[PDB]
C-alpha cells in the first residue's frame, strides 16, 4: 503493498 | 503523559488497536502518518475488491462501527472523501465519538465512518491538519490528544520494529530514548501538507546518487519510491535484472543475497544506512520453491518516497507543531526509558 493520501 | 501504543507488524503495514463509542467498540486500524484523518468502517461497509482474491468483507476483517450502539455518537450529516496513492479510497460520514487507544480516551473525536472502499482496513491518519481530506479545519488525533492535556503537543515517536519483529511502537507525546543509537537529529518538515524531509543524496554500494530533493517518509507506505533517473541509478548498482508481471509491465529483481548498503543522506550531517537486503523481497512459486531472485522492493515514481522497509531501520519522531522530524539509527530492545516531545 500500500501507499497511503492524493 | 506519552500515550505508547502497541503497533502490529502485519507483512505491509503497522496496525494498532482502539475503541470507539461508549461501548468501546475494538476495531484494529493501520497507523499511517501519510494522510490526516482516521476513518473506520462502518458495520455495513461494501468492501470493494482492489487485489485479486479479496474475500466477502475483507475490509472489515479487524472489526467495524455502528453508531446505533453508541450512545456518545453523533452524525455531523457531512460526507467524507479520500483517495490514496496506491489507488485505493474510501467514501463515508463524519462522525464524532470517544476514541480510546493505548488506555486513553479522546472525547469528541471527529472521524469517518466509510459505507465504501477499496483499503484493507480503517486507516489512522495523523499527518498534518492541512492534509485532511476534510473540506475544513478540524482536530485529528494527534492535535486532539494535546488540546485535551494528554500529550504536550501534536507529535509521536515511530518505531517500526525490526522487519521480523511481530510489534512494534508508536508514542504520542514522547520518546523512548532507549530505542535509537547516537543522537536524534532535527531535519525540518519541508512541506506544508506532507511529512516531508529533504534528501541530499543517496549511496548505493558505494555508488553516490545526488537527489537534491525532498522525501516522504510515510509509515503508511508498504516499500519506497523515487524520481525515474534515481531509482534506476539505484537499481544499477544493486544490479537488478528487469522482468516483466502478469500486466507487462517493468519490474526489478536481484540476488537476495546481493551485498551492500543504502546510505541516505538527509540534512544536518544525518545519515540513515540500510542494508540492500532490507529492500529484497523473496517470493515463491505455488510450488512452495523459491523464484530465481528477489524482487527489488524499489520502484520509481513521481514522488520520493521512503516508507515501512526504510522507516525500520531508524526511530523516527515526528513533531508536527515544530514542524519538524528527528531520526536516529534505531536499535532494537524491549528496554524503554520514555520522556515526553517538549
Amino acid at each position: 503493498x500500500v501507499v497511503x493520501a492524493x | 503523559g506519552p500515550v505508547a501504543v502497541t503497533l502490529h507488524n502485519e507483512a505491509i503495514t503497522y496496525t494498532a488497536d482502539i475503541t470507539v463509542g461508549s461501548d468501546n467498540q475494538k476495531l484494529n486500524v493501520i497507523v499511517d502518518t501519510g494522510s490526516s484523518d482516521l476513518w473506520i468502517p462502518d458495520s455495513n461497509v461494501i468492501c470493494i475488491p482492489k487485489w485479486r482474491g479479496d474475500k466477502g468483507d475483507f475490509c472489515k476483517s479487524a472489526g467495524s462501527y455502528s453508531p446505533a450502539s453508541s450512545r456518545t455518537s453523533q452524525n455531523l450529516n457531512t460526507r467524507f472523501d479520500i483517495k490514496y496513492g496506491d489507488g485505493s479510497y474510501a467514501k463515508g460520514k463524519l462522525y464524532k465519538d470517544t476514541v480510546g487507544i493505548g488506555g486513553v480516551s479522546v472525547r469528541d473525536q471527529l472521524f469517518a465512518n466509510v459505507w465504501s472502499t477499496s483499503a484493507r482496513k480503517g486507516i489512522l491518519g495523523i499527518g498534518f491538519q492541512s492534509g485532511e481530506a476534510t473540506e475544513f479545519d478540524y482536530d485529528n488525533l494527534p492535535i486532539s490528544l494535546r488540546n485535551q492535556g494528554i500529550i504536550g503537543k501534536a507529535a509521536y515517536s515511530l518505531y517500526l520494529n525490526s522487519a521480523e519483529a511481530s510489534t512494534g511502537q508508536i508514542i504520542f507525546g514522547g520518546i523512548d530514548k532507549a530505542k535509537y543509537s547516537g543522537s536524534l537529529v532535527d531535519l525540518p518538515i519541508t512541506s506544508e501538507k506532507k511529512l516531508t524531509v529533504g534528501l541530499r543524496s543517496v549511496n548505493v554500494r558505494g555508488r553516490n546518487v545526488d537527489a537534491n530533493t525532498n522525501v516522504l517518509l510515510d509509515s503508511g507506505t508498504t516499500i519506497s519510491y523515487f524520481t525515474r533517473s534515481i531509482v534506476r541509478n539505484i537499481l544499477y548498482a544493486i544490479g537488478a535484472q528487469m522482468k516483466f508481471d502478469s500486466a507487462g509491465n517493468k519490474v526489478y529483481v536481484a540476488d537476495c543475497k546481493t551485498s551492500g548498503t543504502i546510505d541516505f543522506q538527509f540534512g544536518n550531517n544525518l545519515k540513515i544506512s540500510v542494508p540492500v537486503s532490507e529492500f529484497l523481497f523473496q517470493t515463491y512459486y505455488t510450488s512452495g520453491k523459491p523464484f530465481p531472485k528477489c524482487e527489488v522492493r524499489i520502484r520509481e515514481s513521481e514522488d520520493n518516497i521512503l516508507g515501512d522497509n526504510f522507516l525500520r531501520s531508524a526511530y523516527v519522531v515526528y513533531n508536527l507543531d515544530d514542524k519538524k522530524i528527528s531520526m536516529a539509527p534505531v536499535k532494537y530492545t524491549s528496554e524503554s526509558d520514555i520522556v515526553a516531545i517538549n
